[PDB]
RNA sequence: UCCCCUGCUCGGCGCCGGCCCGAAGCGUUUACUUUGAAAAAA
RNA sequence: UGGUGACUCUAGAUAACCUCGGGCCGAUCGCACGCCCGGCGGCGACGACCCAUUCGAACGUCUGCCCUAUCAACUUUCGAUGGUAGUCGCCGUGCCUACCAUGGUGACCACGGGUGACGGGGAAUCAGGGUUCGAUUCCGGAGAGGGAGCCUGAGAAACGGCUACCACAUCCAAGGAAGGCAGCAGGCGCGCAAAU
RNA sequence: AAACUGCGAAUGGCUCAUUAAAUCAGUUAUGGUUCCUUUGGUCGCUCGACUUGGAUAACUGUGGUAAUUCU
């Protein structure tokens, strides 16, 4: 009798056709297009996004003026249009199905960051988030899967401990200016 | 203190036996109004 | 230029002492140590620096901000009465008998094969 | 087994002490006491989970030693005493007052009273007995046995009595338009108005309770707790008044009260 | 959508001992269907 | 007197009993001190035949367990079914005695056998139904090689308590003495298989 | 310190061998019994010494066994 947790699922479900050649060729083009590392992050957004509308299914095959439909499909509606994948104009519990798999690849910061103006590539923004140069409200962030809100997406900026935002130089700056020293001296 | 709770108990129990008395003669005294009415 | 905030102040007079959050704001450094601490929370509270207990400083991720409990009792004798020894031990005003267990425990064991006066002779 | 059970686990606890999952593996079991196992509060869970004046186990410890916790007028210096529904904690030093009682939902609250309303205790009757001399004798739902009641106090009725003293001062029947408090179950500290009360010999009898909104429910007779004559409780309620309002206003009210503070 | 197509000892809830309503007491029994209670935690 | 849906319930009165292996009705302790002409006082601890309450435990009531007919009838003064009167048990009761009657279950699967069977809350797969697992941290039950018997205690058929049997087994001057890791580490054996 | 006394050692921990209306699960009853401890009551209700008695520990001293938490 040891006091844990044991509380643990997977992410992700992997496809029922192992050689296939058209979902092959959309997964590279996802991965390709949004500068993901390997198929298991595009099969984990593929399972999150078949969990909503499998819960979406289930809520519409019910009946109208149910208290805890109304209730806990109001709490999916207002989750759906804080995380920025769904409209104010589109609050309704047929609109889930509408969407697609782009609309939850684009509220990453990966490419957030590529998209907001302080990036050349995509890949690179990958590199600049991965090496602790940016900050999401006076908070940095060490990974690029953070699927940002819409309430949070006008304060991301460079971190202050970085020669990007204005700090401290790294090493091969401070390596080549002594190195200059020791040239000049 | 067992003899003042016996003397108030005593004194309580007397005061609710006279005034189910006085409910029951006033019940017999309504069932003798509705036989003669 | 390290400030410090506190929070979730409340004090109890049945233990004749203060507990608070403390907020500390040291960007650019490391973690500051608690003795600085200790008598920055002196400055602040008016209080002398050798009452102040302050342990379980996390620093959160990203540097700048640490969180921790601190609290201030009122004369040495309560600081001296209800408190966990750990804490008077890093303060330098306890310490135990350099033993382990398995020592107490076979000394224990050897004490209890005899029987009489020289239960106290077997455990030496 | 071969004996009486000592230890209690974490999860295998009632639900309404709150305790969190992992910070340990044993549960504080309390004390044989007044009150039962599932419909009680430990002195130690409520110095240190509801007051938060204690941190860890020891220093509950130190407070209770200190005997500065009073229950129902006593000191008690156990740390795992149960403390049931309706009892009076008191703190000399610090200057307070404390009655357990339920909210809306299935849990004790912390709620304050004044030191004057601190002085009584309303308690539930259980059985009518008869002592050795034919003396009556009555029994409360927190053991407590008063001698020489009055002839008026039937099984199902509410009492008030006197702390520093221990005895009856005056009483509530069990009738049609009391308010009444519900103890246990899925209707749990629901005040109400009583409107039927339906009788099953052989088995429970059922009661049928009217909110203060025109919502019902129904309880047994066991868990029906009378606090008032009519439509007035005789202490003081907490916020909310157990009106049990359902998820949707209180989804409301909780977005109302973030616009407003933000 | 809304009211109607079971009755013969005490009240009080009203009207003029009486009427009315509410109740001590009861209605050929079942399955099915709807609601409510209780239904450990994880 | 008082209560239950229901007493041979609680209470009342009368006549006695009241076990030398025996019911109670205080020959215990600490602190602060005292008032009033020796006697008279408070706040606590310990113990207490009882009554209620609390943790329970125990025996019952209704319903629900995998496979097999190459298991179709089973049980019975060596109790199986019911009745009466008793012993014993903390109590109800074939639980056990003495006397009676021949009963009781079964094709709606009794009975006998198997299980790589501890049961459940649960887990994997899963359109919809379903299939498989559950030794395993929570709840209940069983055991400490296997049967058996018992002391003490409120509560044990207790095994980090005792007593004898067999199997295994330690020390010895050979007369005797001492044991039970299916607890935590560790070792041997075993196996595809599991840590200081 | 030691020792007498009281209390707890029947809790916790490990395992799944036995067990197929057995265990167990939900619902029920003890009006058919027991209950350490805690809490509350009861404890001059009975019509008849200003403190009693002798035994044993711990301790002192003398021993046996090859050996035991032996005596």
């Amino acid at each position: 009798p040891v006091a844990r947790s044991w509380v643990c699922r997977k992410t992700y479900v992997t496809p029922r056709r192992p050689f296939e050649k058209s979902r092959l060729d959309q997964e590279l083009k996802l991965i390709g297009e949004y500068g993901l590392r390997n198929k298991r992050e595009v099969w984990r957004v593929k399972f999150t996004l078949a969990k909503i509308r499998k819960a979406a299914r289930e809520l519409l095959t019910l009946d109208e003026k149910d208290p805890r439909r109304l209730f806990e499909g109001n709490a999916l509606l207002r989750r759906l249009v804080r995380i920025g994948v769904l409209d104010e104009g589109k609050m309704k519990l047929d609109y889930i199905l509408g969407l697609k798999i782009e609309d939850f690849l684009e509220r990453r910061l990966q490419t957030q960051v590529f998209k907001l103006g302080l990036a050349k590539s995509i890949h690179h923004a990958r590199v600049l988030i991965r090496q602790r140069h940016i900050r999401v409200r006076k908070q940095v962030v060490n990974i690029p899967s953070f699927i940002v809100r819409l309430d949070s997406q006008k304060h991301i900026d460079f971190s202050l401990r970085s020669p990007y935002g204005g700090g401290r130089p790294g090493r091969v700056k401070r390596k080549n200016a002594k190195k200059g020293q020791g040239g000049a001296g | 203190k067992n003899k003042e709770e016996a003397a108030e108990y005593a004194k309580l129990l007397a005061k609710r036996m006279k005034e189910a008395k006085e409910k029951r003669q006033e019940q017999i005294a309504k069932r003798r109004r509705l036989s003669s009415l | 230029t390290v400030t410090i905030r506190t929070r979730k102040f409340m004090t109890n007079r049945l233990l004749q002492r203060k507990q608070m959050v403390i907020d500390v704001l040291h960007p650019g450094k490391a973690t500051v140590p608690k003795t600085e601490i200790r008598e920055k929370l002196a400055k602040m509270y008016k209080t002398t620096p050798d009452v102040i207990f302050v342990f379980g400083f996390r620093t959160h991720f990203g540097g700048g901000k640490t969180t921790g409990f601190g609290m201030i009792y009122d004369s040495l004798d309560y600081a001296k009465k209800n408190e966990p020894k750990h804490r008077l031990a890093r303060h330098g005003l306890y310490e135990k008998k350099k033993t382990s267990r398995k020592q107490r425990k076979e000394r224990k064991n050897r004490m209890k094969k005899v029987r009489g006066t020289a239960k106290a002779n077997v455990g030496a | 087994a071969r004996g009486p059970k000592k230890h209690l686990k974490r999860v295998a606890a009632p639900k309404h002490w709150m305790l969190d999952k992992l910070t340990g593996v044993f549960a504080p079991r309390p004390s044989t006491g007044p009150h039962k196992l599932r419909e009680c509060l430990p002195l130690i869970i409520f110095l240190r989970n509801r007051l938060k004046y204690a941190l860890t186990g020891d220093e509950v410890k130190k407070i209770c030693m200190q005997r500065f916790i009073k229950i129902d007028g006593k000191v008690r210096t156990d740390i795992t005493y149960p403390a049931g529904f309706m009892d009076v904690i008191s703190i000399d030093k610090t200057g307070e007052n404390f009655r357990l009682i339920y909210d809306t939902k299935g849990r004790f609250a912390v709620h304050r009273i004044t030191p004057e309303e601190a002085k009584y205790k309303l308690c539930k009757v259980r059985k009518i007995f008869v002592g050795t001399k034919g003396i009556p004798h009555l029994v409360t739902h927190d053991a407590r046995t008063i001698r020489y009641p009055d002839p008026l106090i039937k099984v199902n009725d509410t009492i008030q009595i006197d702390l520093e003293t221990g005895k009856i001062t005056d009483f509530i029947k069990f009738d049609t338009g009391n308010l009444c408090m519900v103890t246990g179950g899925a209707n749990l500290g629901r005040i109400g108005v009583i409107t039927n009360r339906e009788r099953h010999p052989g088995s429970f009898d059922v009661v049928h309770v009217k909110d203060a909104n025109g919502n019902s429910f129904a309880t047994r007779l066991s868990n029906i707790f009378v606090i008032g004559k009519g439509n007035k409780p005789w202490i003081s309620l907490p916020r909310g008044k157990g009106i049990r309002l359902t998820i949707a206003e209180e989804r409301d009210k909780r977005l109302a009260a973030k616009q407003s503070s933000g």
